[PDB]
RNA sequence: UAAUUGCGAUAACGAACGAGACCUUAACCUGCUAAAUAGCCCGUAUUGCCUUGGCAGUACGCCGGCUUCUUAGAGGGACUAUCGGCUCAAGCCGAUGGAAGUUUGAGGCAAUAACAGGUCUGUGAUGCCCUUAGAUGUUCUGGGCCGCACGCGCGCUACACUGACAGAGCCAGCGAGUACUCCCUUGGCCGAGAGGCCCGGGUAAUCUUGUUAAACUCUGUCGUGCUGGGGAUAGAGCAUUGCAAUUAUUGCUCUUCAACGAGGAAUCCCUAGUAAGCGCAAGUCAUCAGCUUGCGUUGAUUACGUCCCUGCCCUUUGUACACACC
């Protein structure tokens, strides 16, 4: 039972299921008496494309800007490389997780 | 009370540190002045003889406050707009072997050394003490 | 000399 | 030790200006008053005001910066607050030596008297006009006053040997008087010859 | 190995593929939409 | 222990956040002294926040300032800006506010934008700032 | 000329092709009793001063 | 779903109208506040025109009419030609 | 400045069903609005608090036709 | 319209005896008057600086003015 | 009243769209939850000057402490609150407090009925007609779409001293970046210049990047002359991209040194970080921006009105018009 100080970063569009994600693992992580690093707050990625509106060019000339937004909500701990297995279980649709042991 | 290059007025200093070079008289010169341009937007030579000297005076003042920087970051220090005709004009940086050979003969005068560890050129414990030392001979001459 | 239409009057 | 050894000649008085005194304001004539704004004296003419939001919130608002603002025109010199600052600086520094009295005190008469009364309006009449010569307020008086001397270094400066920090200074000093070869006077008096005509 | 960024965009695309074919294939049955959840070494429809 | 108070202050673009410790009565901006950071037709603009109060009220006060972003005039009017919360909250927070009150009403009555900041930025369009292109016939 | 100093008292509306010119009860300050109406091509205040060249001539209405 | 529903009993001969028109009892009973069914296209001329049927409460404005409203469209052959089809229900 | 039916109807509804509860500050009725009704905004909230106040203080001084409460 | 590039002595002369009533010189007054070139004006200022009869007011890059002693 | 927004009178009563509501974003939080891919205090080693006890820099700490400054979550905050002078009411005007008092600012979405408006050259959306093996399908070579006595539009650079040139001083934001093949690029060396070679970082708050941009500031040269303002036109030479550069794709050096003195009758855009001045990022792209979409720097004069011209809305009124004053 080596600890190796995995992290784990995530990633979604909306905000709110990721949010309640990482706020039911804080309570399964903080119960077992895991030393817990709080939810760190990145930067949220932005991105727009602009095309022209009309599909011929008459008449007026006129724009649109479509847009996307992206979070990240890392976070990271201390334990040994099997327990995290079973405390990263019971996650919703369309949140993404990649585990990085960082050993 | 003690002095240093933060407490002195820029433009004196780098001519009084002109001046003091001036009494030394001993800096390498491989023939480049009055033929180069300094500088692609640019279309003529400084009028002032000595522009190498007073540029390898401003070169190490601002090093001294700079941690780390290369001929690249100075390449478009010392740029500026070029009229490129009835274009707009835009931002092009100053002439590569000038820069580059006018600070390289700076650290033989022992004023500034290599820093391969992680690039660029960073100054050295007594090239430092040089331009402290001057630093009294301007702060009392108020 | 003025082109006549546009239904002006005297 | 902190502050320089001009300023500390100038914190033992009250506050002016460093250079010239904000005292002994003039006693000449009235209803220009209450529109020129003299009783806060400041340093430098620059400031990031709110004069342009309501109607007469330009009216309490310093003269100096007025006559800085309308300095920078004719589409080059736009928002170059500090190239025209030392151009007013100078100009108030040349117009104190041809004369011992304050450069403010010069000012504050070229204004007070290069002022319009009359002006004529513009009423339809098919193709004619019925100019009816109608009065200007105080606050458009001394509005068109600055127009005229700005304008009037600008034209006489264009192409010209002589340089703008005297030529903004000439017209100041001519205009304290009743000199009647200044270019700000040949409008203001055509201008009110026009009015008697239509009265 | 591809960026997120990227990854977030090709995804997308992914669900338009299925569902652009599933209105030419499944129009009959009454198809209204789907939703995909992806899951490491084997996903679901 | 050491008597200290951290204030900050913006404008457009530019943040100049300052650290105000008891010392001894010192000045300087950006690790240079006052001398030399600003423009020489505007270093007027630096120094009336303390000549109006006065250079005896600064008897064993120090400060440091780190200013970055923006343009030349919002880098000394971000400074001019936070000096005024250093000096005003370090003498609310560790001495008598007697003196407190009477600064503040008397530095607010020459100028009220001392204590508040002045929001200004740009808008969006989709033709530049303001103005459309030219029209062929109206 | 006997240029007399006359101030304004009240604003009666803007007349004028344009807006340009309002129309005023102005007082002379020197009869505070006598007033009469005249039109201004500035903006006015209350308990603004005006300059008049001439006051026998007057306005509409 | 509808959407489909009407092209299959349009796309066998019937009456446009009264395929139109069932469609309105059959989303009643469902429990839905209002509906809207537009169909254009050649309507038995030369010259092409629309038909528009509505029924219940109806939102154009705002952002609502992007997540209250659910809409869907639809191409039909003919052997004449192209009709096309827009449904949209209001779910509370 | 004008407010709409929405915010009419519900302040006279408010005021006729429980006049007494609150009074003529509008902070209290800022509080007392949202507790016991069921509000989509807080701007909305602010609405109907801001002019329901306004009621009170002109019903303190004299009755006005339309408003009866209990 | 031109003017002189050289100072000869009938222009030298105008100097001493009148920039001692002159209440400012500058290069456009110099230019205007003395029919002297602007180069020649600038030269005029620094050498009769040394010479102890004019007195500095204000300097600049641009523009440079002085008075009497 | 910005509004069929309301107060109310009422042969009408009660309802459905539009407006508002609503959503994103820009402004306030020394209060909550926090953070080595963001900072500060503190502690060590170490450097210089006064030497003081100090001032200015370096490298380290990973449970030494903290989140004001950077960041995004949950919430609070403006409601016209308070006051004065009008009115029965809706409302309007001024002042104080307050980050904020035009609906706080700017946007997204946005009704019925319509146009012989545009698009078959976006679509494996499509009726009918036509050519379908001497093909209007597909494919390969070369040329053209840019060819010039002339009239018209959207822009760029200027006619200079409120300028040009030369040294020095030195401040942003929004964004983009590595494949089954090299994408943004630090550092070192060579090279007048454009470029070339060699280690290395970054699938990215970690590296490029603090993108230390331009304007601007200080010190000098030139001196009103279409001159050192202005750079059209053309000759010679050196390079990169690509299969291919001639009618040069573009870049650099020397030389050639045109027109242009604020522009007629006419005419466009605009109300505060707004006009104008100046640059940067992205799109098309192997290479080329004088184009467009956004971002930031410096930052103004005058009005707070009216229906006179060119137009819009409601009511009364007239008509020999209904393809509707063409
Ligand atoms: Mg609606
Ligand atoms: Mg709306
Ligand atoms: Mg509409
Ligand atoms: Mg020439
Ligand atoms: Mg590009
Ligand atoms: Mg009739
Ligand atoms: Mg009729």
């Amino acid at each position: 039972p080596k600890v190796h100080k995995i992290r784990i970063t995530l990633t979604s569009r909306k905000v709110q299921s990721l949010e309640k994600v990482c706020q039911e693992l804080i309570e399964r992580a903080k119960n077992k008496d895991l030393r817990v690093k709080g939810p760190v707050r990145m930067p949220t990625k932005t991105l727009k494309i602009t095309t022209r509106k009309t599909p011929c060019g008459e008449g007026s000339k006129t724009w649109d800007a479509y847009e996307m937004r992206i979070h990240k909500r890392l976070i990271d701990l201390t334990a040994p490389t099997e327990i995290v297995k079973q405390i990263i279980i019971n996650i919703e649709a369309g949140v993404e997780v990649e585990v990085t042991i960082a050993a | 009370g003690g002095v240093t290059v933060r407490d002195v007025d820029a433009h004196k200093f780098v001519a009084a540190y002109a001046a003091f070079l001036k009494r030394q008289g001993k800096l390498p010169v491989p023939g480049w002045v009055d033929t180069v341009k300094t500088g692609n937007a640019k279309e003529l030579p400084p009028q002032d003889i000595d522009w190498w000297y007073i540029r390898a005076a401003s070169v190490a003042r601002h090093v001294y406050l700079r941690k780390t920087v290369g001929v690249g970051r100075l390449r478009k220090v010392h740029g500026s707009a070029k009229n490129r005709g009835t274009r707009p004009s835009h931002h092009v940086d100053a002439s590569g072997s000038v820069d580059r050979k006018i600070m390289q003969a700076l650290e033989k005068i022992q004023v500034l050394e290599k820093d391969e560890e992680r690039g660029g050129r960073r100054i050295t414990q007594q090239g430092q003490r040089d331009l402290d030392r001057i630093a009294q001979t301007v702060a009392e001459a108020d | 000399r003025r082109g006549g239409f546009r239904g002006r009057g005297k | 030790d902190v502050l320089p050894k001009e300023v500390l000649a100038e914190v033992g008085s009250v506050k002016l200006f460093n250079r010239w005194s904000y005292d002994d304001i003039e006693i000449r004539d009235i209803s220009l008053t209450d529109y020129i704004q003299i009783r806060a004296p400041v340093y430098i003419p620059h400031s990031a005001g709110r004069y342009a939001v309501k109607r007469f919130r330009k009216a309490n608002c310093p003269i100096i910066e007025r006559l800085t603002n309308s300095l920078m025109m004719h589409g080059r010199n736009n928002g170059k607050k500090l190239m025209a600052v030392r151009i007013v600086a100078h100009a108030f520094e040349i117009i104190h030596l041809m004369t011992d009295q304050n450069p403010i005190q010069v000012a504050v008469d070229a204004i007070v008297n290069c002022g319009p009364r009359e002006d004529s309006t513009r009423i339809g009449s098919a193709g004619t006009v019925r100019r009816q010569a109608v009065d200007v307020s105080p606050l458009r008086r001394v509005n068109q006053a600055i127009a005229l001397l700005t304008t009037g270094a600008r034209e006489a400066a264009f192409r010209n040997v002589k340089t703008i920090a005297e030529c903004l200074a000439e017209e100041l000093i001519n205009a304290a008087k009743g000199s009647s070869n200044s270019y700000a006077i040949k409008k203001k008096d055509e201008l009110e010859r026009v009015a008697k005509s239509n009265r | 190995q591809i960026s997120k960024k990227r990854k977030f965009v090709a995804d997308g695309v992914f669900y338009a593929e299925l569902n652009e074919f599933f209105q030419r294939e499944l129009a009959e049955e009454g198809y209204s939409g789907v939703e995909v959840r992806v899951t490491p070494t084997v996903t679901d429809i | 222990s050491v008597q200290a108070v951290q204030v900050f202050g913006k404008k457009k673009n530019a943040t100049a956040v300052a650290r105000c410790v008891q010392g001894k009565g010192l000045i300087k901006v950006n690790g240079k002294p006052l001398k030399l950071f600003a423009p020489e037709i505007l270093r007027a603009k630096l120094y009336e926040p303390i000549l109006i109060l006065g250079t005896d009220k600064f008897a064993d006060v120090d400060i440091r300032i780190r200013v970055a972003g923006g343009g030349h005039t919002s880098q000394v009017y971000a400074v001019r800006q936070a000096i005024a919360k250093s000096i005003v909250a370090y003498y609310a927070k560790y001495v008598d506010e007697h003196s407190k009150n009477l600064l503040k009403q008397e530095l607010i009555q020459f100028d009220r934008s001392l204590l508040v900041a002045d929001p200004r930025r740009c808008e969006p369009k989709k033709f530049g700032g303001r103005g459309a292109r030219a029209r062929f016939q109206k | 000329a006997p240029v007399k100093f006359v101030k304004v008292t009240r604003v009666l509306g803007r007349t004028g092709s344009r807006g340009g010119v309002t129309q005023v009860r102005v007082e002379f300050m020197d009869d505070t009793t006598r007033s009469i109406i005249r039109n201004v091509k500035g903006p006015v205040r209350e308990n603004d001063i005006l300059v008049l060249l001439e006051s026998e001539r007057e306005a509409r209405r | 779903a509808q959407c489909e529903s009407l092209r299959y009993k349009l796309l066998n001969g019937l009456a446009v109208r009264r395929a139109c028109y069932g469609v309105l009892r059959f989303i009643m009973e469902s429990g839905a506040k209002g509906c809207e069914v537009v169909v254009s296209g050649k309507l038995r001329a030369a010259r092409a025109k629309s038909m528009k049927f509505t029924d219940g409460f109806m939102i154009h404005s705002g952002q609502p009419a992007r997540e209250f409203i659910d809409t869907a469209t639809r191409h039909v052959l003919l052997r004449q030609g192209v009709l096309g089809i827009k449904v949209k229900i209001m779910r509370g | 400045r004008v407010r709409t039916k929405t915010v009419k109807k519900s302040a006279k509804v408010i005021i006729e069903k429980y006049y007494p509860r609150l009074t003529l500050d509008f902070e209290t009725n800022k509080r007392v609005c949202d507790e016991i009704a069921v509000i989509s905004s807080k701007r909305l909230r602010n609405k109907i608090a801001g002019y329901t106040t306004h009621l009170m203080k002109r019903i303190q001084r004299g009755p006005v036709r339309g408003i009866s409460f209990k | 319209a031109q003017h002189s590039v050289i100072l000869d002595k009938a222009t030298s002369d105008k100097l001493y005896k009148d920039v001692q009533s002159y209440r400012l010189v500058t290069v456009a007054t110099l230019v205007d008057r003395l029919k002297i070139n602007g180069a020649l004006a600038r030269k005029c200022l620094k050498d009769l600086e040394e010479k102890g009869l004019i007195r500095q007011v204000v300097g600049h890059s641009k523009m440079k003015i002085y008075t009497r002693a």
